[PDB]
């Protein structure tokens, strides 16, 4: 009874199956894909922010020259300057006027803001997905479980014992390289560390917080101070992080495909509805009911009153439910066509009960099998008139007569019309 | 405590969202057609704007600014094909498939056209023959004629 | 369910139309348009006398 | 329609009654602190300057 089941990616909607084990009473899923988090493999490549030239105070030799050296600081930017007459709370103090010499200092370190606000790149892979299943099963009513998807994986909470997948949609959503700000993700191409264009993106290039080391192309220039006084001009790129968050793209949790959200949390895309998973399940066969237990029901009638051509369950259909005994009756179509609100029906002695459903053919045609008793439901349906809330119960849209059956088989009787006009020439000619 | 946008003048049509809508700033609106086709749309509003969403039958997503992300089914709303009439009610059907029903209807008339010319030439070749064996004989006696009844008039005989 | 009627201007009767939702329960209706006043646009002349 | 023009209509100046369409929606206020969050569309007499 291991009930293999393919299945749609799609979040927020159960997926009522029946386990059809030969010999004992049938029993109803409701398999509620409530998450599709999914936590690609991924590394950390390096942390971006903004820069801060925090320069350090340059040194005024007042006759003579001071020759700098190239500190190992990120992006260490030393020039020796001449010529100066440093104005410094007593007009000048350095007596001569052209061996003044003035040597400016300047690196690039990370922002107090770099711990906290700060781009982050990635190089993305492709990971495991996961899922908080809901399954409110047959008559245990409950599980809410964290599952993978790797198609050997159980995760017995609750009694249920579940293999989902591996999904055959393996779109991830990221990209390869992705930037990550906050919140909003960018599947950007980022440069590299050690590499980003000053101005550009990255110009600041640190591999963590922590790093003391990083890349700091930010083109940063000195300049000579101006007319004799104390300064020092750092003629500099804005970072690429002051930019990419005024002139950017957008989000791709605002730009992806195929339905994600996303977080700054371990990096999931949360409920990403597509394609389908293969899913098998094995029950607690204790939580099943012995066939001869349930009512038969048999000898019964269906038939729609109110079909909604629609989304939510607006479908209707009473049963003219003739039983044997009176209790329960776990209910599915096995048919996609008609998904139905109710897994269980309770029975009197042969009374009759509505459910609901919805489906997407004016002629739903769909088989319903009240705990093994099957019948066609077939009628016509309405369409609706108030579309503007969130998404449907239905996802089971498909080919949907009146100008195709005697059309194309006239279609055709013309050209059928034709060899039994051809070889009856054969006939006449003998 | 941040910023929020005033909220939006939702406007019904078939799978399409016309919203008008009337910022107090300017608002980064943008949208996510949840098919594997994204087809995102951004745009800064400042200035009210009436604007519109070919919403697609899975879903879109839409984003009033900080506002919290809305989400809507557009399933069908041009009525199906309910039938009582010849064929402009069929219109519902094409409504619902505007770019099946294009082709699927060119191609129903392609094959009728197709089933037009092959019933041409294997009626008109055989109406072609069934006469060349009887006129030619020109007396011809037979009144069995009445399988063509395209090429006609027989001799009285 | 926005009921579209077209319907009969006259003035002392009702017009029990029935909203017919598809999904839920119909509706009846009791439209009886009690009064026609039409109240022109118009423009005061002269006053004769 | 709110936001359009005409989103307050009275019929004239002295008129207590009116039609005010300005989808104004309320909003609970913030973090346990006395106010009112009044969203609403300015108005269609703001636009149409
Ligand atoms: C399991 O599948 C269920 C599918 O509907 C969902 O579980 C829902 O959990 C809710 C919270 O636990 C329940 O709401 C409560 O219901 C009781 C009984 O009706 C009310 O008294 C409570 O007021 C109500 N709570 C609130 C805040 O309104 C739902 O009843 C319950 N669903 C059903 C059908 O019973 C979830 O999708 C899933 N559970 C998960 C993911 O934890
Ligand atoms: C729909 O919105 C677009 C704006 O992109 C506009 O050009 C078009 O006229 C609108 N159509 C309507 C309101 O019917």
């Amino acid at each position: 009874y291991e009930h293999t089941a393919v299945m749609p990616n799609k979040v927020g909607i159960p997926y009522k199956a029946l386990v059809e084990r030969p010999g004992y009473a049938p029993v109803h899923l409701q398999i509620q894909l409530v998450n599709t988090r999914i936590i690609p493999s991924t590394n950390l490549e390096y942390i971006t922010c903004k820069y801060k030239t925090k320069v350090p105070s340059p040194v005024v030799k007042c006759c003579g020259a001071t020759q700098c050296t190239s500190k190992p600081h990120p992006d260490y930017q030393c020039q020796v300057f001449t010529g100066v007459y440093p104005f410094m709370w007593g007009g000048a103090y350095c007596f001569c006027d052209t061996e003044n010499t003035q040597m400016s200092e300047a690196y690039v370190e990370r922002s107090e803001e770099c711990s906290i606000d700060h781009a982050k790149a990635y190089k993305v892979h492709t990971g495991t997905v996961q899922a908080m299943v809901n399954i409110t099963y047959g008559s245990v009513s409950w599980r809410s479980a964290d599952v993978y998807v790797n198609g050997e994986t159980p995760a017995k909470i609750g009694d249920a014992k579940l293999i989902i997948g591996p999904l055959s949609s393996a779109w991830s959503p990221f990209d390869n390289k992705v930037v990550v700000y906050g919140h909003e993700v960018y599947n950007y191409d980022f440069p590299e560390y050690g590499t980003g264009k000053a101005g550009s993106f990255g110009d600041l290039q640190s591999r963590t917080s922590t790093s003391n080391d990083l890349y700091a192309n930010t083109n940063l220039k000195l300049q000579r101070p101006q007319a004799g006084i104390v300064h020092t001009p750092f003629t500099q790129a804005p970072s690429g992080f002051e930019r990419w968050k005024r002139d950017k793209g957008a989000p791709l949790n605002d730009v992806a495909p195929f339905g994600c959200s996303i977080a700054l949390e371990p990096l999931r895309a949360e409920n990403c509805a597509v394609g389908s998973i293969p899913i098998s399940i094995d029950i607690p066969d204790a939580a099943f009911t012995r066939i001869s237990e349930t009512p038969t029901v048999s000898d019964l009638e269906c038939k729609i009153t109110e079909c909604t051509y629609a989304s939510d369950f607006g479908g209707i259909a009473t049963v003219a439910y003739k039983s044997s005994k009176a209790g329960n009756c776990p209910i599915h179509s096995p048919s996609g066509v008609a998904v139905i609100k109710e897994n269980d029906v309770t029975l009197a002695e042969s009374g009759s009960f509505t459910f609901h459903f919805s489906t997407a053919n004016i002629h739903p045609a769909f088989k319903l099998q009240v705990c093994t008793s099957a019948v066609t439901c077939k009628g016509d349906c309405k369409p609706p008139k108030d579309h503007i809330v969130d998404y449907p119960a239905q996802h089971t849209e498909s080919f949907t007569w009146s100008w195709l059956k005697v059309l194309v088989g006239g279609t055709s009787a013309f050209i059928v019309l034709g060899l039994i006009a051809t070889a009856v020439v054969a006939l006449v000619l003998f | 405590i941040a910023t929020l946008a005033p909220e939006p003048l939702v406007e019904h049509k078939h799978r399409t969202l016309i919203l008008h809508l009337h910022p107090d700033h300017p608002t980064l609106l943008t949208t996510r057609s949840l098919g594997s086709d994204a087809n995102p749309t951004r745009q800064w509003i400042e200035r009210p704007t009436t604007v519109n969403f070919t919403v697609t039958g899975e879903g879109l997503e839409y984003t009033w600014g900080n506002h919290p992300p809305k989400r809507v089914w557009a399933q069908e709303s041009g009525e199906g094909n309910p039938h009582g009439w010849p064929h402009e009610v069929v219109v519902y059907y094409y409504n619902r498939y505007p770019l099946t029903t294009i082709i699927g209807l060119c191609t129903c008339v392609a094959i009728i056209m197709v089933s037009c010319v092959t019933s041409v030439w294997l009626l008109c070749r055989t109406r072609n023959l069934c006469i060349t064996p009887y006129k030619l004989a020109p007396n011809a006696q037979v009144p069995i004629l009445l399988a063509l009844l395209c090429c006609i008039k027989p001799t009285r005989a």
